[PDB]
């Protein structure tokens, strides 16, 4: 069960961005250091870098005030943006080693760790105890290949994917710096993880699909609600200008489709016109529009328009998405494989043109059927179990090279 | 707005030093580690004690999330990271491709752009 | 929010020694850790019954005693006043004085000067107890083999079975619920019987070094007096493999079947952490079984106590949901048998709600989603039927408080303060509306607000539990049904009061009258239905709501409701579906294919009606289509509601041949499994209904034909025919539907009698792993529904034809299987009992005479339960339609006198349900001295349990109920 954080919930921007341009779909999770129109440090000069140790404790023991003041146990914190911040609590870094994963949870949302243990046969004392996670005995791999007998393996889990983690040590050169408008912030942070290749749990859409077309007119859906939730006016009104500046790919007659069913317009003597609130449109509470889009959903659309705009600059036109090699390593051709082989549908290329590593490292996630049988069954869990164990020595080995 | 945060990379004694300041939590350190970035937006000067060490911005190749935690167990993630700012005792302090980073920071990821990264075939 | 209960209390320790199995008894010392309340707390009252304290002390001074039972009768024992409504209110305000729920007195110990003298100083005290339990008359069970020499030793066992507020009944406490306290717990045991009880195994070795042990069992975690049970005798298994801590106790020579059963546990606790997102919130968890039950689903503290008919031992493929769909529910009440609390009788229903819920949400995701509907739709064929019996299943907040009734439920008696007035089928319902209520919740409410609220409510209580006793501020494991509302409206504050306030505080069933409109049949009006109900007796008006619809192929329509309820509503209106030849499938549901003309589709575009498909409102709906649509809905709808809604509404009145049709593609595809048995009990009805339009065949043996190929199967199915469990069922159900297939010349199923016999020829070896046992016994019971009730024309009941002809086949087959299960025996004489009940309807026919002597001798004492429950219910039925007074006296003497209590709840559970004597129709004169030895048993021979008098106060229900007897 997987509790993402209220600005998260809420779909709030710029948390969740309701439109990315070509440049921003190239920078999509790797955004590059802009300067600032006014404040603080839109200003030349040295600027001061300040501690945040006394800051840390103070909300460290405040946060432990409010759990033991009702009156112990667990207690969710991240309620506002501004609990989100990185100015207080433990951290840690987490370093993809896949350029562009075919998921990807935005800043707000909420993962696990599970730490998966393989018990060893007779007495087993019990798993190894870690910094972080929680332990999960299982007798059955959530990943293609098997654990050992006596073997620990770390992951993230969430809604969206599942990807195995190996603790290692920060850099005794490299530090967190924290930059906002009014200063740069620093704080100490030893824990890194690499992230390996992720195992998908939530279906990546096609472009111009009728999923993928439903998510986006939803989400204009709720995006025009929470306008409505933001006007001060009785009776609630807003303006097509404010939906066209977030939403400028959109023609303004697909905006009149989502507009005509919850409010009327009132023309006023000046190019700027108002959509009034229908009367007898109650309109949805916070928590119904929640369950109209979920955070998950987004990502899936995020994954897709990047992917597809990286398509289009590599000289892929539409009509390519008999299949091209670099069209198979596309999120929606990669998830559906892999869920599909999840369910026991088919089975995975695995060594093949999809591997992301490029170097036999990881895993080709492209169809290929079920169909003596027992032995190419066999060599599926043969190839899958090599690859595992050797992606399992690979990214958790302290070797300098 | 997205909070901005990216790695910085000191010499290492230099690093240490930083290092005391910050495990020392004294207010001071304000003065002691300043930042300066150039108008071109990828060099620049950081001062450790008044020492101006020059800097470079280049740009991570891997993709990195920075997570927040309270119980170690369920983490939320709080930025994305794909740059370092890394100083150097030597270099220009005002310069008058070359920040393309090939590395990870972590030791298993030496040489990901060369190596582990599936390079995209045109056409 | 607090309890006005005064003397607080922390801490208890029993001491059982001296436990006898010759005269039978036991002998026992209890310390009690209290806190009093105020000064002048002089009368300290406890409670028991069936229990001679030996002395009372606090601190080495024996202070006084006063030992009441007004649980027995009357004060006067010749209370002319013998009818119910004297008796209802008469023990329910002696029951209600008998609970420490106010200044009473059962055990008033009064507090001597001295000590209140230190009461005035320190309100801090110690209590020791010297008593023994006699021969337990209604607390406890000695199971006994009745061979007393050797195997009393190895084949006994001793434990407590008994209701909610039976503690009383073993060792003396509070009103036993809604105390917090923790306990020690000193067992004198035989070395190698053991005994379990809640808690932990604090101290044990081999103990007291003399001859026996000795066992200390601990429960630290705050628990209450009613979770407290002891069973001593049984072999210890840990079934642990996958969760290390899992506790079994069974009986020698039954221990490698639980290696079958117990496992998917390890599964469930995985489901209800997923759920709860806790651990299993103990040490702990211990399980017991047994031969008894007083109640089949028994659930305590870390510990559920039950019976052994549910082991299931990996080749007896009928119990394969029965076994751990039980033990869903002695996981889920365990819980709220823990921590979640009720603080009053007339707050628990938010309980049994969760608790049951709960288990619902198990099997949603453990097996059958549709048989989880299918499990909702019984669950409203409960709750109808017994509202329609009975008045309502109220859920109080509201007392009588004052001497004051308020009581339109007390159709026969009280409710509101006390649980031991109720029926079982009250009880039963109880849990029932228990479970759709919380699905209202669901309908109101997220799902993943539910996992909130639940979260936040284990939260506050293991945080309130498992501390040093923070005093004064301890209770909030008392989560009762108000602070839980206010929870509710916290995690999402929506109109909910009024949703208790329809279901939780209006007890009524709702049927409607939604009557079919027809508009665009090409009219100018639009789509359009009316809304009608009013049906009084039992009736309530529930207001607005929506409907849902299907159209040919298109939108879920779904239209709003009002109150003032003489309404004509419209539908979100379909498109012009024209030209329909060319639209052949315009998106029915997805990539469903269907095309049928055949509907009276010249001006057609709907399909189907329905109120609330997910069954938000209790309902019992009444209404009238196009008999195409309901047909069509059986050729495919994505509802098991609708396919047996259809099913009984075609087996109302059609018969063409295309119905026939039509069932029979239904039954042969992958739609549902129970589908198919109503669909064949669909084709029992319609065939009946084929005397003079018998134009389909004689129907169903095709069905054997063109499903059933073992080798081809050259006319014949016989071999071998499991591992597909479609097909088990199927097998199972069919040939009964086909002996019910009659038509009127001697309702002649000549054909089918042959034919069954031959399948009853034509069985397995060891070939099937399954041990093909139900389905003899349903094979059985289809010649047992081979009723012939018009043979003996004049007298031809006495050996005169050795009567004739297939009667005498029949016979031959059971008497061979009452053999073979007499010789063979398979799986608890289920097919025994089939047999039995097949007797039972042959003597209902006047072919073997109504003699009851057979059944009387499977009325005894050393059979099995279900053997001695069967001829039970068919000697009940035996004097309803036979007037046998003598057996009937023999009856309730057994009533009185046996020792399996779960006979005499079921003996009164379906003598009640299927009466002799019936009220203002006596001819069997029950005036004469019946009354009297009736209204004796109510009064006398009862206090064993409560629900032995609540089932007479059901015979007084049913029998002569609102008024004098018309004796005098």
């Amino acid at each position: 069960i997987i509790q993402h954080s209220i600005p998260a919930v809420e779909l709030r921007q710029p948390f969740f961005p309701t439109h990315m341009g070509p440049i921003k779909l190239r920078q999509f999770h790797r955004p590059p250091l802009k300067k600032y129109s006014f404040g603080a440090l839109s200003q030349p000069g040295p600027h001061s870098v300040q501690p945040l140790l006394k800051h840390i404790k103070k909300k460290a023991k405040m946060r432990e005030q409010e759990r033991q003041a009702s009156g112990g146990g667990e207690m969710f914190f991240m309620r506002t943006p501004q609990d989100l911040t990185g100015k207080d609590g433990d951290l840690i870094l987490a370093e993809y080693s896949e350029e562009n994963g075919p998921l990807m949870m935005q800043v707000g949302m909420a993962t696990k760790i599970k730490n998966y243990y393989k018990r060893k046969p007779g007495k087993d004392p019990g798993a190894p105890d870690c910094k972080y996670g929680e332990t999960v005995y299982c007798h059955t791999s959530p990943f293609l290949g098997s654990l050992h007998p006596g073997q620990l393996l770390q992951a993230f889990e969430n809604n969206l994917f599942r990807a195995p983690i190996y603790l290692h040590k920060m850099p005794e050169t490299d530090f967190l710096i924290i930059r906002t408008r009014q200063g740069y912030y620093i704080r100490e942070l030893v824990d890194i993880f690499v992230v390996g290749q992720q195992c998908p749990l939530f279906e990546v859409p096609g472009p111009n699909s009728k999923r993928a077309n439903t998510h986006i007119r939803d989400f204009l859906q709720v995006f025009i609600y929470r306008l409505f939730w933001k006007s001060k006016d009785r009776p609630r009104r807003i303006r097509m200008e404010d939906i066209k500046k977030a939403f400028p790919s959109h023609s303004e007659s697909s905006i009149r489709k989502r507009l005509k069913l919850c409010a009327d317009f009132k023309r006023t003597g000046m190019d700027s016109n108002w959509w009034v609130l229908k009367s007898d449109f109650r309109l949805p509470t916070e928590e119904e529009i929640r369950a109209m889009v979920s955070p998950e959903q987004c990502c899936a659309y995020y994954s897709m328009i990047a992917a597809e705009q990286r398509l289009k600059d590599a000289g892929y036109g539409e009509k390519s998405f008999k299949i091209d090699d670099e069209v198979r390593t596309a999120p929606w051709n990669t998830t559906r494989a892999f869920i599909a082989a999840m369910k026991g549908k088919c089975l995975l290329e695995v060594t093949g043109v999809a591997d992301p590593t490029g170097c036999g490292e990881g895993f080709s996630y492209v169809k290929i059927p079920n169909k003596s049988v027992a032995e190419h069954q066999e060599r599926y869990k043969e190839e899958c179990q090599r690859i595992f164990d050797l992606q399992n020595k690979v990214l958790s080995s302290t070797e300098v090279l | 707005e997205l909070e901005s945060q990216f790695i910085l990379r000191l010499p290492p004694e230099y690093a240490s030093t930083v290092r005391r300041a910050v495990q020392s939590g004294h207010v001071n350190l304000k003065d002691r580690l300043t930042i300066e970035l150039h108008p071109d937006g990828r060099h620049g000067i950081v001062r450790v004690d008044r020492v101006p060490l020059a800097s470079k911005l280049v740009d991570l190749p891997c993709v990195m999330e920075s997570l927040k935690t309270i119980d170690k167990k369920t983490f939320y993630k709080t930025a994305d990271i794909c740059q370092m700012l890394v100083s150097t005792v030597d270099g220009d302090l005002y310069p008058p491709k070359k920040f393309i980073w090939n590395h990870g920071i972590t030791l298993p990821l030496k040489n990901v752009r060369k190596r582990r990264f599936r390079k995209t075939a045109k056409k | 929010f607090e309890s006005p209960r005064p003397y607080k209390l922390t801490h208890q320790v029993v001491c059982i020694n001296n436990i006898n199995f010759q005269r039978k008894s036991v002998v026992g010392f209890v310390e009690l850790t209290i806190f009093p309340t105020v000064a002048n707390l002089n009368r300290i009252k406890l409670n028991s019954k069936q229990c001679r304290i030996y002395r009372v002390r606090i601190n080495d001074l024996e202070a006084a005693f006063i030992y009441n039972d007004p649980t027995l009768e009357v004060c006067h024992s010749e209370s002319k006043q013998r009818n119910l409504n004297y008796f209802s209110n008469a023990y329910a305000a002696a029951v209600s004085a008998v609970d420490p729920d106010a200044g009473n007195g059962e055990l008033c110990i009064k507090v001597p000067s001295e000590l209140w003298k230190h009461v005035d100083e320190l309100k801090v005290l110690k209590i020791h107890i010297n008593f023994s339990l006699d021969q337990p008359k209604g607390g406890l069970h000695f199971v006994v083999p009745s061979v007393e020499g050797s195997m009393a030793e190895r084949g006994a066992h001793v434990f407590s079975c008994g209701y909610q507020n039976s503690t009383r009944f073993w060792f003396p406490c509070v009103d036993s619920y809604s105390e917090l306290c923790t306990w020690k717990l000193e067992f004198t045991v035989d070395a190698a019987m053991v005994a379990v009880s809640n808690g932990d195994l604090v101290e044990t070795v081999y103990t007291h070094d003399m001859r026996k042990k000795t066992f200390h069992y601990m429960l630290t975690i705050p628990t209450a007096a009613s979770n407290i049970s002891l069973a001593i005798g049984p072999f210890e298994i840990l079934v642990d493999p996958y969760m290390h801590e899992v506790t079994h106790f069974c009986l020698p020579q039954l221990l490698p079947l639980l290696k079958h059963t117990t496992s998917y546990l390890h599964e469930v606790f995985e489901f209800y952490e997923e759920i709860l997102t806790c651990r299993y919130p103990y040490s702990c968890f211990k399980t017991v079984f047994i031969d008894e039950a007083y109640v089949e689903v028994a659930a305590y503290a870390s510990m559920s106590i039950f019976s052994t008919n549910l082991l299931h031992s990996a080749m007896i493929i009928d119990e394969t949901p029965l076994t751990r769909r039980c033990l869903a529910q002695s996981l889920a009440q365990q819980f709220f048998g823990c921590f979640i609390s009720r603080m009053s009788w007339s707050d628990e229903w938010v309980l049994k709600g969760i608790s049951g819920y709960i288990y619902g949400l198990w099997m949603k995701k453990t097996f059958g989603v549709n048989e989880y509907r299918h499990w909702i739709k019984e669950e409203l064929d409960k709750i109808v039927a017994y509202e329609l019996k009975t008045g309502g299943v109220l859920l109080h907040p509201i007392f009588g408080g004052g001497k004051e009734k308020d009581n339109p439920a007390s159709h026969l008696h009280f409710s509101i303060k006390h649980p031991h007035t109720l029926s079982w089928e009250y009880y039963s319902m109880f849990q029932c509306k228990a479970h759709l209520v919380m699905r209202l919740i669901e309908n109101r409410i997220s799902m993943e607000f539910m996992l909130q609220v639940f979260n936040k409510l284990l939260s506050l209580a293991s945080t309130a539990s498992s501390q040093k006793f923070q005093s004064h501020m301890w209770s909030q494991m008392l989560v009762s049904t108000s602070g839980f509302l206010k929870s509710i409206s916290n995690v999402s504050g929506k109109d909910i009061q009024p949703l208790i306030k329809q279901w939780v505080d209006q007890s009524g069933v709702v049927k409607f009258y939604g009557s079919f409109a027809f508009n665009r049949k090409r009219n100018v009006l639009e789509l359009e239905i009316k809304q009608d109900y009013t049906s009084p007796g039992t009736q309530k008006y529930v207001g607005p709501l929506k409907v849902t619809v299907q159209e040919l192929d298109g939108s879920f329509n779904h239209t709003l409701q009002i109150e003032e309820n003489s309404l004509k509503h419209d539908i979100p209106c379909h498109s012009k579906s024209r030209r329909n030849k060319k639209k052949k499938i315009p998106l029915m549901n997805g990539e469903e294919v269907d095309m049928d003309l055949s509907a009276m589709d010249a001006d057609s575009p709907l399909l189907w009606i329905r109120i609330d498909p997910d069954m938000s409102v209790l309902r019992k709906v009444e209404f009238e289509q196009a008999d195409f649509m309901w047909q069509y809905q059986l050729r495919y709808e994505r509802d098991v509601v609708a396919q047996q809604e259809s099913i009984l509404a075609l087996e109302k009145f059609p018969t063409p041949a295309s119905r026939l049709a039509l069932t029979d593609i239904l039954e042969q595809e992958q739609c549902f499994y129970r589908v198919r048995m109503s669909a064949c009990f669909c084709l029992a009805k319609i065939a009946n209904s084929m005397v003079s339009t018998w134009t389909g065949p004689p129907a169903m043996k095709s069905l054997f034909t063109r499903m059933f190929c073992c080798k081809s199967c050259p006319n014949i199915v016989k071999t071998n025919n499991f591992m597909s469990f479609q097909s088990y069922f199927l097998q199972k159900t069919m040939p009964v539907a086909m002996a019910l297939l009659r038509d009127v010349h001697n309702l002649c199923p000549k054909e089918v009698l042959t034919f069954i016999l031959d399948l009853i020829k034509y069985n397995d070896n060891r070939k099937n792993k399954f041990s093909d046992n139900y389905y003899r016994a349903e094979m059985i019971d289809a010649l047992a529904n081979s009723v012939t009730p018009a043979v003996s024309v004049n007298n031809e009941v006495r050996t005169l034809d050795n009567l004739n002809p297939d009667v005498r086949l029949i016979l031959e087959e059971i008497t061979r299987f009452l053999n073979m299960e007499k010789l063979l025996p398979s799986y608890r004489h289920t097919i025994t009992v089939s047999c039995l009940r097949a007797i039972r309807v042959l003597q209902k026919n006047g072919h073997v005479p109504s003699d009851p002597a057979l059944f009387k001798s499977y009325a005894e004492y050393g059979h099995f339960v279900d053997i001695r429950i069967a001829a039970l219910e068919a000697v009940v039925d035996y004097t309803k339609v036979d007037r046998s007074y003598e057996e009937l006296q023999w009856l309730l003497n057994m009533i009185q006198n046996d020792p399996v209590p779960y006979v005499r709840h079921k003996i009164l559970n379906m003598l009640t349900k299927n009466p002799p004597f019936t009220k203002n129709m006596e001819s069997p004169l029950c005036n004469e001295a019946l009354v009297d030895q009736l209204w004796k048993l109510m009064n006398s021979g009862t206090s064993h349990d409560w629900r032995l008098r609540c089932g007479a106060v059901d015979l007084y229900f049913t029998l002569f109920g609102l008024s004098r007897p018309s004796c005098l």
